[PDB]
């Protein structure tokens, strides 16, 4: 139905030597794939909901001429965002880089009622509001 | 090690190595080239001059921003020795002329200036210094640049007990003066060998090998007190040497017969003009002397580096005096010179 | 899923043909480069330096992974042949500038924090 | 106040002063050391005590629009000086 | 008037391009996947990879489409999407003006046909996508590198590479030329981390699952 | 010396392929520690893990001998063989 | 003197009381020339000629592996069983028990901060625990700037 000539290709995709990234980049970088967790000064959630990846911290030394914060890894600031893991997985394995998982971190959800604030023997009564 | 010069980085041009270098006389030759490889790995050079800041503009891309720091010095000042040399932790010295100044005498140069050098820089509290002073450095040498040189070389070791001194042989390396000596010596009608130099074995050195080894000598701990001696890994007779850059250059060859005398008295008489004689008495005084062995002193490759033989980098040095009939020529034309080896 | 779509090269044979020919054309360079560039490479250690970058994607075993280094190799090719590329950019090859870099361990752990 | 430092180099209003050794002081030699003397610290201490009479004390920086965002401080606490946290006028009820 | 801040919404041009959406998508149903017109009155059509030239040529020369300007090409990297790489192909009309929009994908390797006979100013645009993205064009006339330096690397727009690049370049006496060293930067890019944790529009709400 | 150090059992937690070994130090093993109080036989229990056991004799060697499917009475001797060899 | 890495610094793992191994990932690189707490072992014993097998991280946690399965499988609790045979090994000493008390080394807010050599450095923990020995008024610093 789409006739181009397909040939099975059972062997995972090695775009690595193809990215350019020198050796020692795409060997010793390691990557963690992770939902990052929400700032807890907010309450609000719509910063882990999607699968981000960044890379191991590297030297950061103080030149001499302020003291600013020269570094030496290029891959130290760059973080990719990824709708499911699966799409994240699959872009560190082929291009090459080792990588780390971290399971997506819920909230449970909590049975609330504001019942529970006042109560005639349990416990959970308030003292003030 | 103080908590300014802890090493940091990667070796780059932002790489804090360590190392507060002062490279005095850094405005010439391997001046230019040592603080290359200390500007490149990263090091706050405090390189002195004397003359015009325009002929040290070409230190300024061979470091980052920030180095290679710029102060004036003047010779017959301890002074500026000890402006320059306040705030280092190693200090090297390179300050070596070739011709007699009519206002600075050869011995200055090469014995007051290196023991005002080391004084102050032992009064200071430079952890390490290092001299540098011909191989062929001998007290009683026909040439007082050698016994002028040796003389240095007892005074400073006096003054500053763990000195590395450094003895290289003949350098060679784009402006060299040795190889483009010989080079131009065709300006000057034919080559005037002194008995045709048929007697006169020669151990040239690369310009980058010594840079590198003073720079290892910098991070070699044990390199205080001791004294290295560098050589080339072949030694070429002297006539056979001017065949092959000859050869390299592509310019015909026509050596002279000379006597000594003789050639003293043309170097008298080069010796009278008013900016940079082309060769002098003193030169001629050296050229003829052959370099001799050292074996007991500890030579290069001790140090880690590599000797690079003369053959594989003569095409650069002598590329330039080749004219655009063998301009195109690459390095396989010419066969290396027969070395008389041991 | 497997069944992908080739570049030029259908099974690993012809790929393996096109690299060969490739190496060809570096060969049949590297000397008239040396001497139009004005080189400071000699001709054997520029030879050995094509052998070792061919000898650097060793790994590469997908075909249109091998149809891409042959045709950006190609592209090099064309950008050495008619003069676009300078000297610098060949000798960019050869890491002369570039310091030796450790390998053990222990050096390693003596200059600084690196795996 | 600017004070020089054991060296002799003048010490700034964050308190920097290079030590001893300190490599990092060849940078000075054949040039200054720019230090401003005007130190806000002090400059801003001096200033009188305002003796408003009110609880609560509206402060723009004064000049108006060209001063800082209108903060109102409150003084209220009678071991202490209110003071607005832009500019830094101090701020207090008359004793009451 | 009531709303003199909002854009004015020009519902004429939205039906109007929603009909032609319909038209073009019944006249080729082999290539194309999904048609749709943004609320700005701009109409994009999602195609497959091997309708770059057939589209491209019923839009070129049918008499009812009308379309011959090649206003610009581009690729937009994603690396989430299977096929990371999405090339878009903006076309302008002059009997009927308008702009029209034409979108495919594919990923590093598998190639996508160059279009160039249809539109011949797309071979430099072509070029950059192969020099910016790694998008392999299939027998493009000339697919040499165009913008970035000689004997460069990788595929900068790839959002995969880093900010600064991996080597620059600079003066080396030791040489006597422009060498090329691995990255030591002066001062770090500081990233910003901006995108508050708290939701901006509720109608483009991601749904779940 | 040679004798054993310490010897080291890697058991899965419910899967079959273990169930012996977890069978053996569910009976079989407090006479065993009762008999080599100094001996520290470590149990370092885990999930989805083949059941291993390490012997850590001297000088920093280890020897490796599985435990797959091990019947009760075959760990006690394959236990018994290791610590008689006290070398 | 060995300097070594802080908490902060290295990318090692820790255990939780509860035995569910977590991982601690470098944040800021170990000041000055001190580097991680396995690498200057390792780099140790191969100066002194007994080199350990493993060299980079990934190594080091599979041999840690070897030793113990559970302490690689992170953040998930390794259950934990055979309680009643550990209860019927002990049970043989009698020790008698010493009429002492039981009191924690921690009976105060005020020891609470003091424990740690990261505690001890740190100079805000200093002024906490003086905010608590002697009273309300001695700690107040400037909220408004
Ligand atoms: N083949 C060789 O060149 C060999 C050289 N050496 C020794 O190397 C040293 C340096 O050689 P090279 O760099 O080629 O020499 P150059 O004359 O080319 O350069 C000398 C360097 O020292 C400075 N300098 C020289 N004389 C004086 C002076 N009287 N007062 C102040 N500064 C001075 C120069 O700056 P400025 O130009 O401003 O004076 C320059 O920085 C000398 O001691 C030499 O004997 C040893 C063995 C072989
Ligand atoms: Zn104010």
């Amino acid at each position: 139905t789409q006739d181009t000539q397909l040939i099975a290709v059972d062997e995972k995709l090695d775009i690595t030597t193809l990215t350019g990234v020198p050796e020692e980049h795409i060997k010793t970088r390691k990557v963690r794939i992770f939902v990052p967790a929400r700032n807890n000064m907010q309450s609000g959630v719509n910063n882990t909901k999607k699968w981000k990846m960044e890379f191991d911290t590297r030297e950061r030394w103080e030149n001499p001429l302020m003291g600013w914060s020269s570094t030496a890894d290029p891959l130290s600031n760059l973080v990719l965002t990824f709708s499911t893991k699966e799409d994240a997985v699959a872009f560190a394995e082929k291009n090459g880089w080792s990588f780390d998982v971290e399971e997506r971190k819920v909230p449970k959800p909590k049975s609330k009622s504001y019942g529970a604030n006042f109560s005639w023997n349990k416990r959970t009564r308030v003292s003030t509001k | 090690l103080h908590h300014a010069l802890i090493p940091h980085g990667k070796g780059g041009r932002s790489s804090v190595s360590g190392i507060v270098a002062t490279v005095f006389g850094a405005t010439g030759f391997l001046g230019r080239y040592v603080v290359n490889h200390l500007g490149r790995m990263g090091s706050q050079v405090i390189v002195p001059y004397r003359c015009e800041p325009y002929d040290t503009m070409h230190l300024r891309p061979m470091g980052d921003l920030g180095q290679i720091i710029f102060m004036e010095w003047n010779g017959k000042d301890k002074d500026s020795i000890r402006k320059v040399v306040e705030h280092s932790n190693v200090v090297i010295n390179l300050v070596g002329r070739e011709w007699e100044t009519k206002n600075f005498d050869f011995e200055d140069v090469f014995v007051k200036i290196p023991h005002a050098i080391a004084q102050v820089s032992k009064e200071a509290g430079v952890e390490k210094l290092i001299h540098i002073s011909h191989l062929n450095a001998d007290i009683k040498s026909p040439s007082r640049y050698l016994r002028s040189k040796a003389v240095g070389e007892k005074e400073v070791r006096a003054a500053f007990p763990e000195a590395t001194i450094i003895k290289p042989s003949d350098i060679f390396g784009r402006e060299d003066r040795f190889l483009n000596y010989f080079a131009s010596m065709r300006w000057f009608g034919g080559v005037p060998l002194i008995s045709l130099g048929k007697e006169t074995v020669k151990q040239p050195v690369y310009i980058v090998d010594v840079s590198k080894g003073i720079i290892n000598a910098i991070k070699d701990p044990d390199a205080k007190g001791k004294t290295f001696a560098f050589v080339g890994p072949n030694r070429y007779l002297l006539f056979d040497l001017v065949q092959y850059i000859f050869a390299v250059a592509y310019r015909p060859f026509l050596p002279y017969p000379l006597p000594h005398f003789a050639y003293r008295w043309v170097g008298r008489l080069f010796e009278v003009s008013p900016f940079e004689p082309w060769t002098t008495r003193d030169k001629v005084e050296r050229v003829h002397m052959s370099d001799m062995t050292l074996p007991h002193l500890p030579g290069l490759e001790d140090l880690g580096i590599q000797a690079t033989p003369l053959e594989l980098k003569a095409i650069e040095v002598l590329r330039r005096h080749r004219t655009y009939r063998w301009l195109t020529s690459e390095m396989e034309d010419v066969k290396p010179a027969k070395t008389v080896n041991i | 899923g497997t069944s992908v779509k080739p570049i030029f090269s259908r099974d690993m044979n012809e790929a393996k043909r096109r690299v060969r020919e490739l190496y060809r054309a570096w060969y049949r360079e590297v000397p008239n480069t040396v001497h139009l560039f004005q080189l400071d490479i000699s001709v054997k250690q520029g030879r050995d330096k094509v052998r070792e970058m061919f000898m650097k994607n060793a790994h590469v075993t997908d075909p249109r992974v091998v149809d891409l280094l042959v045709i950006k190799g190609k592209m090099e090719l064309e950008e050495t042949i008619n003069v676009w590329k300078q000297r610098t950019h060949i000798m960019r090859f050869f890491h002369e500038t570039e310091a030796p870099r450790p390998t053990d361990f222990l050096s390693k752990f003596y200059v600084g924090h690196d795996p | 106040g600017v004070r020089t430092s054991p060296t002799g180099e003048k010490v700034t209003h964050t308190g920097q002063a290079y030590d001893d050794g300190d490599y990092r002081r060849v940078r000075f030699s054949d040039r200054q050391k720019e230090v401003n003397e005007n130190f806000a610290i002090d400059l801003i201490a001096e200033q009188p005590v305002s003796e408003v009479g009110s609880r609560v004390i509206s402060c723009d920086g004064g000049g108006g629009a060209l001063g800082h965002p209108r903060v109102y401080i409150n003084l209220d606490k009678e071991t202490k000086t209110g003071t607005c946290g832009y500019c830094g006028l101090q701020f207090r009820q008359p004793h009451h | 008037d009531t709303r003199p801040t909002i854009r004015p919404r020009n519902d004429v041009v939205h039906k109007q391009l929603s009909a032609f959406g319909q038209y073009v998508a019944e006249i080729l149903p082999k290539y194309v996947q999904q048609v749709q017109v943004s609320c700005f009155n701009e109409l994009e059509i999602f195609i497959h990879p091997d309708g770059v030239i057939p589209v491209l040529t019923f839009l070129r020369d049918h008499t009812n489409a009308q379309f011959k300007s090649l206003a610009d090409l581009t690729a937009v990297d994603v690396p989430t999407r299977q096929n990371r790489f999405e090339i878009v192909y903006n076309l302008l009309s002059l009997r009927f003006n308008s702009q029209i929009r034409v979108k495919t994908y594919t990923d590093e390797l598998t190639p996508i046909e160059s279009s160039v006979t249809v539109y011949k100013a797309a071979n430099w645009y072509e070029r950059e996508i192969w020099d910016m993205f790694g998008v392999f064009f299939a027998n493009h006339p000339d697919l040499r590198r165009i913008l970035t330096g000689y004997g460069f690397e990788g595929h900068p727009f790839r959002k995969d590479f880093p900010l600064s690049g991996y080597v620059e370049l600079r003066y080396d006496d030791e040489v006597k030329r422009v060498v090329a060293e691995p990255v030591e930067l002066a001062q770090e890019f500081r990233k910003f981390d901006l995108n508050s944790p708290w939701e901006a529009f509720p109608a483009y709400r991601q749904p779940p699952e | 010396k040679l004798g054993l150090r310490e010897i080291r059992i890697h058991l899965c937690q419910r899967s079959p392929g273990s169930q012996g070994v977890r069978d053996f130090i569910e009976k079989r093993y407090v006479e065993l520690k009762k008999a080599n109080p100094d001996l520290p036989i470590l149990i370092r229990e885990c999930s989805d893990v083949q059941p291993k056991l390490w012997a850590r004799y001297a000088f920093g060697q280890e020897k490796n001998v599985s435990l797959n499917n091990f019947s009760a009475d075959q760990v006690t001797r394959t236990l018994e063989n290791v610590l008689s060899g006290k070398a | 003197i060995l300097p070594g890495a802080a908490y902060t610094e290295k990318s090692a793992t820790y255990v939780n009381t509860e035995g569910r191994a977590q991982q601690t990932k470098v944040a800021v690189t170990p000041p000055g020339l001190a580097r991680e707490d396995w690498k200057i072992i390792r780099a140790l014993s191969e100066i002194a000629g007994m080199t350990l097998p493993y060299d980079t991280l990934d190594q080091v946690r599979s041999r840690l592996e070897e030793v113990s399965p559970n302490l690689v499988r992170y953040d998930d609790v390794e259950g934990a069983n055979y309680f009643q045979q550990a209860n019927e090994l002990s049970k043989l000493v009698n020790q008698q028990l010493l009429a002492d008390p039981l009191v924690p080394p921690q009976l105060t807010i005020k020891d609470f901060y003091m424990t740690d050599s990261i505690s001890r450095a740190s100079q805000t923990m200093a002024k906490c625990v003086k905010a608590v020995t002697e009273g309300i008024q001695a700690v107040e610093e400037p909220s408004i700037c």
